[PDB]
RNA sequence: GUCAACCGAGCGUUGAUCCGAGGAUGUCCGAAUGGGGAAACCCGGCACGAGUGAUGUCGUGUCACCAGGCGCUGAAUAUAUAGGCGUCUGGGGGGAACGCGGGGAAGUGAAACAUCUCAGUACCCGUAGGAAGAGAAAACAAAAUGUGAUUCCGUGAGUAGUGGCGAGCGAAAGCGGAGGAUGGCUAAACCGUAUGCAUGUGAUACCGGGUAGGGGUUGUGUGUGCGGGGUUGUGGGACCUAUCUU
RNA sequence: GAGCCCGGUACGUGAAAACCCGACGUCUGUCUUGAUGGUGUUCCCGAGUAGCAGCGGGCCCGUGGAAUCUGCUGUGAAUCUG
RNA sequence: UUUGAAGAAUGAGCCUGCGAGUCAGGGACAUGUCGCGAGGUUAACCCGGGUGGGGUAGCCGCAGCGAAAGCGAGUCUGAAUAGGGCGUAUCCACACAAGAGUGUGUGGUGUAGUGGUGUGUUCUGGACCCGAAGCGGAGUGAUCUACCCAUGGCCAGGGUGAAGCGCGGGUAAGACCGCGUGGAGGCCCGAACCCACUUAGGUUGAAGACUGAGGGGAUGAGCUGUGGGUAGGGGUGAAAGGCCAA
RNA sequence: ACAGGCGUAGUCGAUGGACAACGGGUUGAUAUUCCCGUACCCGUGUAUGUGCGUCCAUGAUGAAUCAGCGGUACUAACCAUCCAAAACCACCGUGACCGCACCUUUCGGGGUGUGGCGUUGGUGGGGCUGCAUGGGACCUUCGUUGGUAGUAGUCAAGCGAUGG
RNA sequence: CCGGUGCUGGAAGGUUAAGAGGACCCGUUAACUCCCUUUGGGGGUGAAGCGGAGAAUUUAAGCCCCAGUAAACGGCGGUGGUA
RNA sequence: CUACAACUUGGUAUUGGUGCUCGAUACGGUUUGUGUAGGAUAGGUGGGAGACUGUGAAGCUCACACGCCAGUGUGGGUGGAGUCGUUGUUGAAAUACCACUCUGAUCGUAUUGGGCCUCUAACCUCGGACCGUAUAUCCGGUUCAGGGACAGUGCCUGGUGGGU
RNA sequence: GUGUAAGUGCACAAGGGAGCUUGACUGCGAGACGGACAUGUCGAGCAGGGACGAAAGUCGGGACUAGUGAUCCGGCACCUCU
């Protein structure tokens, strides 16, 4: 995928079952969704690729704070 | 999403008011709109819903009233407070908008927003003085003569 | 130089041929990077210089892409932003194995076979280094008054065990050793700070008491960036508060 | 078929320049305005985390009574009688 | 190799050279030999120009029975010394009991394992040698052939005579009829060209799929050229399980 | 997931489009290529002259007003319409309701037509206040013209698109 | 020809996962009441809490079921006797 | 036979507001305790010597209703001092006041839920217009219009499934 | 005739009948058969505690041979094992 961008929640590899196995994978993916924010700092609207699990870092965090964690990793947001 | 309300709202109260409500609610329509505000601290909490109360109450505005500060614009020179270098002429950092409007506040009495202030069309880091315009009206703007602290 | 002779013409005691270290030159392709291209071949721009009666021509340089920093502008549109223009530094690809993270089979064995095994091997990816990774206890142990970062080797052990309890897989603690740095640096409470989003007791508060001018070291908030203080386990630390006070 | 012919060995010599080791003096900081201990209580001791549930990986361990280590989702706590 | 091959069962043209039970490992079992002997021996490692010295962590023996606790020349089961199972190197000498097959208590004789090495078999590894069809991973290939796209070119020559149009008859007006023009057609005969039906030959070929004489289509669902695209469980296919570099 | 898959600007790509040469001779070997002759298409200089316009200014336009005639028309307010605010009179099966004679187990409960305020209710017309409408103008004023102000400015050699 | 299989439609029912629930019990034990020799060992009740497997109940599609559909796959019979 | 893709169902995160309707949970006054002695459905139960009335009560017709239809409590209104005190019968006493409150049916209050009618602010728009842009059916951004807590995606789950 | 196929046996009855009744037990087992191996078959005799019988003595299923299925993995009751 386009990969997380707040916390890098990325993908994973399962493989087999019950009922007898049969190995086999089938990724588990993150839940990104395309939620978007307002920055009130430099006036803009932003768009993000976050998991809900991010959404929560937000709410009870701040978007500044998560931009600037952002800048370090250098992501090309 | 323990939020403390600036404003009144169906079956929620009235402002100042304490609430616990749904995560999405206070996620899309109160807390983006400056209608509310987290609830993390005692006294953080209640100075920002002391402070954002005020200024909710103070910030509105007409056509009338815009009619009315196109002519109360061209104030007295409202002057601005600065830390610079006047060695070659030039400033170390840029001024706000919340200092330009608090110049008012303390010089001409309207208490602005930040928003529509032209600053660009004031071009700040030029030691010298600046004019400056905001967006009143759709199509009614004046104009305001200002001066800088020789610095 | 040579396979590799032949011929011709020469140099060398004024130190040749030869050997070593550094420099210079270094056509064209190639990450290839001015644009283009069927790889090594086609076309150009800009500044300067050479050249013709002028054009053509020639020479020296430089012009790609992105990431970041700085600088100018801030389109729809108001704030202002993406973007645009200039400059500065990086990266770009190759490599024989060795490493770490990720992905990841199958023939085979099971006298068939799917679970299992072959193997987390081959191979693929992303990144390295001269080595890597791990690494300072939220660990072991068993009432012994014990050990004291990690890694790699020998043993424990083909054992305890696991397993269509089938084929087969398979430790660790502990013990002896190599090497020793039983290593260091931070965040938070708390202050001093620049600030930045807010407001206005607009005052009995900003500080060492007190003698006090002010009338706010903004008055009180709140995160930000800087500086102190603080680095622990039998708990420590910041407030507090006595004592000697190198 | 060579100890005494030749090349060379045992052995001792040798570097203008460049490169690598330390050695130094520069240069750079850094503690110095200090410490040892006392004494009774408030505050801090790394949060979307640790933990629990659901699918999975790998650990002697094939879901088994199955800890410890972990990946994705969902939910989600306290600071030392922790 | 076969019950049985001189065998009309296989293999070998001839010579010369090359070509198949191997190695690892303190591995396992059995057995020779050597050192030690109720003891035996070291591993990693350290020091050693060398093959040598050290290194006690470990392993094998020295007591077993029992699922286990646990007990101990006895122990387990069991209510039981009441029988049995396992064990007490073995023999030797005296006793008591029975001859249901001998046992039980004494005394002495006194227990032999281990580490190197050689041989044989054996376990894990390609494991005496050669031999598949075929499974998987990553890539190369549409210059042949299948289809499509873009753009050009080629189809001698001769026949038939559709629609329409005109004139005339006919009409009340038409429908209808004749003469002419026009010159359509997945039309006709036939070369180039594209195919390949029969037949003869060729069949260690001229040819790794052809030739001779005849044959089908031959203005169209055409043939062909230049450039290009689709790629492997996938393509493409007027579909035969055909074609995808003999 | 990463490798990488698509793809716009753009850039490459003829098998096509546009673009200027024909004949003869020559060596042992080349030839619309060299030679002979006659032609053509790009650009480039020097000079010759016919007309040239910038400067002179030669002609030829508009701005746009102070404003006058009549007329969108916040509009002070006017020509015609209904309905119902409170609502006017006439009457009609009335929630409680005041209440003629009687059905009715012999009676405490099941009713009826005329009768009365109320008119939870129903029909009809007229003084009626709120209403907006089309018509004509006044303020604002937009349409028609005298001075003006084609005066100061403006178009006029050329080349002229990377655009239509 | 609508029985069998399939497609479309419609849910009155029966079976029906996950999830939400968490009755009742079983582990552990703060605290008591007896047994005994004595240098507290062995028995019972055993609060809340932390844990274990957990029911009752509510649960959709589907399936069973009700009709239609064959230019939808498909299927189309025998003995006897009488002129 | 086992399994996977793809499709599909539901729960859940994204993901919310108001209204209505249908459930049980708890704070709350409430309907309601037929054993004979007998006014007799005797609410069991702990203080217990008057009993609430008059901040307007018997018997009462009627608004009401259950119903174990003998009977039950309730209210417009007269009534204006009435039943009652262990009334005595008893395991048990009033159904006198006060009350820990259970086998009950109703109903306010926090809830916990679902379904339905809707708003928009998340979200989606290969719908439009403008900009970056000179060129761009791309992409992004603003805005208009619309849809809309549905859909899409993630995680768990059931089903069909020779398509592999 | 012998519960059920056939054979070997049964009159000395193992056939038929009547009364008590649970040995259709527990702990073992000398020596033997048969034997690829695992399986399989009988077994006198000892001990507790019993039945029957007056006692001797017989009874560890049925006149005998068939009537059933190894191992692994789980389940129930009891144990003074961990």
């Amino acid at each position: 995928s386009a990969h997380c961008q707040v916390t890098g929640r990325g993908p994973g590899f399962g493989n087999s079952v019950s009922h007898s196995h049969r190995r086999t994978p089938r990724r588990w993916d993150p839940n990104i969704q395309n939620k978007t924010y307002y920055l009130p700092s430099e006036g803009r609207r932003i768009r993000l690729r976050v998991s809900a699990k991010g959404i929560k870092v937000i709410d009870r965090d701040g978007i500044e704070a998560v931009v600037a964690r952002m800048r370090a990793r250098g992501e090309k947001y | 999403m323990k939020l403390i309300l600036t404003a009144e709202v169906e079956h929620l109260g009235a402002a100042g008011d304490t609430v616990e409500v749904k995560d999405g609610y206070g996620r899309n329509y109160l807390l983006p709109r400056g209608l509310a505000i987290v609830a993390s601290r005692g006294a953080e909490r209640q100075a920002e819903e002391i402070r954002r109360a005020r200024e909710s109450k103070v910030i509105r505005d007409i056509e009338h009233a815009n009619e009315l500060k196109t002519a109360l614009e061209g104030l007295g020179d409202v002057t601005l407070s600065v830390n610079a270098a006047g060695d070659t002429g030039k400033l170390f950092g840029s001024v706000t908008a919340a200092d330009v409007v608090n110049a008012i506040k303390k010089a001409g009495g309207p208490n602005l927003d930040k928003r529509t202030v032209q600053l660009a069309k004031a071009h700040i880091k030029s030691v010298g003085t600046h004019p400056v315009t905001v967006k009143l009206h759709t199509g009614v703007e004046a104009k305001v003569s200002l001066n800088v602290v020789a610095q």
